[PDB]
Parts: C-alpha cells; structure tokens; sequence
C-alpha cells in the first residue's frame, strides 16, 4: 500500500559538559535503517536494516557529511534561539526536526513534510502546500521571514517531490522482503479474576507489523472506550509490535464481551471471545 | 518549561516460558526532556550491559527509547525496571507482570 | 538518502 520516509534529527545542548548531542535516525515505515550519534568513538552514520548495507561508500560517505553539518548548524541554531526567546546560556535546550515524504500505492507523493521543534513545542513548520509556513510564536516568524528571503520552501519542496520519491522507491525495491510484509497479529484474550465479583479480559495482539492497529472492546455490540484499558503500541525488538486492550467485566458476563482486531496484515477484521 | 513525564511498561519479546530464553523490554515513551535513566532490574539489583535503542520521538514530539536484554524467566525471579526522569519526585519501580 | 541544502534558525 502507501510508505513513508522519515528522517529524525535531535540535538541537546548540555551546558559545562561539552558541546550539544547530536543524534539522528532515519525510518522507511516503521523500519529503522540509519543513525547517527555524535556521542559514538568515531561518528558515521551506520546501517541498521539489510537493504541499506548495498549502498557503495559514496552514500555513506554523503551521508556522514550531511549528519555532521546538520549537527554543526544545530549547534548554531541552538545559539540563536536562546537569543530569540532572551533566555540565559545555563540551561539544557532541545532542538527536533523531521522532514521525510509520503507516497501511494503507485509510489506517486501523497505529501512531505519539514517540521522543527524547541524544547517539545512546535517552532515552524513546512505546510501541505510546500510553499508557505506555519509559525508558532512571534520567534519562529522571526526564522519564518528568513526562510521566506532565501526561499527555503521552493528547495525543500525540489527535494521533497524529488530525491525523496526516488530514494524512497529504491529502498522499497530493495527491502521488498521486509518493507512489502506485513504480518499479521497472533491473538488471544485471556481471563484474570480481580474478587468474587469482576476480572479482567485482555485482548492481545503480539508480533505484528507495521505498528499501526486497532483493538476495541464491545458489550452486547457497544464499544467499550471509556471503560478500555488500551496500552500504547510497544516494540517486541524483533521489528514487530505488540499492543493489548482490558475490560473489567462483570462475573458472569464475559460472553457478552467481543475484541475486534483491524491490521492491514489481516484479510477481515477479527473477532475474539474468551475460551476458557 | 513544558515537561511531560515517562508513560512505563515492562514486558517480554515473547510469551514467558519459565526456563526458556527471552527478551526483556523497558519502553519509555512520552517524555520530554530526552534526558532519563533506565535500569532493568533482577531481584532488586540492576542487570549489567543492558542495551537501548537510539533517541526518537512521536508526532507530538516526545520522546520514546526501548531498554532490553537478554532473560531466562523463572518461578521466583522477579524482574522490574527503574526509571529516573526530572518530572518524577523520587525514581519509579514498574515490576515485570508476565500477565501484562 | 537526506537533503544536501540547509539554512539557518
């Protein structure tokens, strides 16, 4: 169906204790393939997917030079904002930003994205249009009428509909095996007594991929959200995910209870009971 | 400034099979600053050499990290993870449920 | 593969 491709930039500035950390990581779908650490012995950025580990020592060599001068003007940028928000040298900053695209079945763009973060709160953003800006605060305008001067939009939207595509469709092509999987989740619901008068059913879904899922709980045919204990979606380690959603129920009434499980890896939606 | 502290879980790779080889996971997630400590923890004392993935975030842009490593679950071992973070008053304790 | 191009906050 439709990909994304993602790349994750970090930097935290750490006053007294050396120069910001600088780490970045890049993601087709919900696959890690390359990261960079400023903190590492000798900083590259490395493979962390098979498909990747075919690209010649020219990708990898560009590659390292972007991380590095991306870590370099984030320690500029670091500098600048603490000025645009009159605030003193002493304390721990944090810069985000993540640009990437998204593309169809057809591998056409669906949309990009560039978007910068400080310290956790939205700074500016690169519109749906990739041509106009969303500023947060008065700050932000002040980088917004910059970028609007050295026409940033026009050279991120070039890349965006451009490289991003392409390399996106290459790395689809030559992760095949894994980034065209999905895998369906294993389910169960299991039954765990809470007193002599409710216990807990647990709907589980493990080993899934992608990440993105739905598990509900419905009574007699109502969904159950404001009485559903639904845990985020977490990592196993294994590229696959696991997610479960719990009702307490009444002693007796467990029939009554139904889970249903939506996942692109599944043909038809499930439902599941518990089996004692 | 803003802070938003750690959501926890404790769990395993795989259903829990006492004396079968496992993994045992730490997710943090939802925490802003980056800054946090994680110890897994073995009856009470921490696991050496245990590895994390390296820093992300969501689209809310808080942050999320998987501590792990490599476990043999048993009857009366009892597992858990420590977590340090600015938002918490003293470290938290989640115990490893093999339920949950 | 990342963008080459960058600018300033």
């Amino acid at each position: 169906g439709s990909h994304s491709m993602r790349y994750f930039h970090t930097s935290v500035s750490r006053p007294g204790r050396g120069e910001p950390r600088f780490i970045t990581v890049g993601y087709v779908d919900d696959t890690l393939f390359v990261r960079f650490d400023s903190d590492a012995a000798s900083p590259r950025e490395e493979p962390r997917a098979p498909w990747i580990e075919q690209e010649g020592p020219e990708y990898w060599d560009r590659e390292t030079q972007i991380c590095k001068a991306k870590a370099q003007t984030d320690r500029e940028d670091l500098r600048t904002l603490l000025r645009y928000y009159n605030q003193s040298e002493a304390g721990s900053h944090t810069l985000q930003n993540m640009y990437g695209c998204d593309v169809g079945p057809d591998g056409r763009l669906l949309r990009g994205y560039h978007q910068d973060a400080y310290d956790g709160k939205d700074y500016i953003a690169l519109n749906e249009d990739l041509s106009s800006w969303t500023a947060a605060d008065t700050a932000a305008q002040i980088t917004q009428r910059k970028w609007e001067a050295a026409r940033v939009a026009e050279q991120l939207r070039a890349y965006l509909e451009g490289e991003c595509v392409e390399w996106l469709r290459r790395y689809l092509e030559n992760g095949k095996e894994t980034l065209q999987r999905a895998d369906p989740p294993k389910t169960h619901v299991t039954h765990h007594p809470i007193s002599d008068h409710e216990a807990t059913l647990r709907c589980w879904a493990l080993g899934f991929y992608p990440a993105e899922i739905t598990l509900t709980w419905q009574r007699d045919g109502e969904d159950q959200t404001q009485d559903t204990e639904l845990v985020e979606t977490r990592p196993a380690g294994d590229r696959t995910f696991q997610k479960w959603a719990a009702v307490v129920v009444p002693s007796g009434e467990e029939q009554r209870y139904t889970c249903h499980v939506q996942h692109e890896g599944l043909p038809k939606p499930l439902t599941l009971r518990w089996e004692p | 400034m803003i802070q938003r502290t750690p959501k926890i879980q404790v769990y395993s790779r795989h259903p829990a099979e006492n004396g079968k080889s496992n993994f045992l996971n730490c997710y943090v997630s939802g925490f802003h600053p980056s800054d946090i400590e994680v110890d897994l923890l073995k009856n009470g004392e921490r696991i050496e050499k245990v590895e994390h993935s390296d820093l992300s975030f969501s689209k809310d842009w808080s942050f999320y990290l998987l501590y792990y490593t490599e476990f043999t679950p048993t009857e009366k071992d009892e597992y858990a993870c420590r977590v340090n973070h600015v938002t918490l008053s003293q470290p938290k304790i989640v115990k490893w449920d093999r339920d949950m | 593969r990342r963008k080459w191009r960058r600018w300033h906050l």
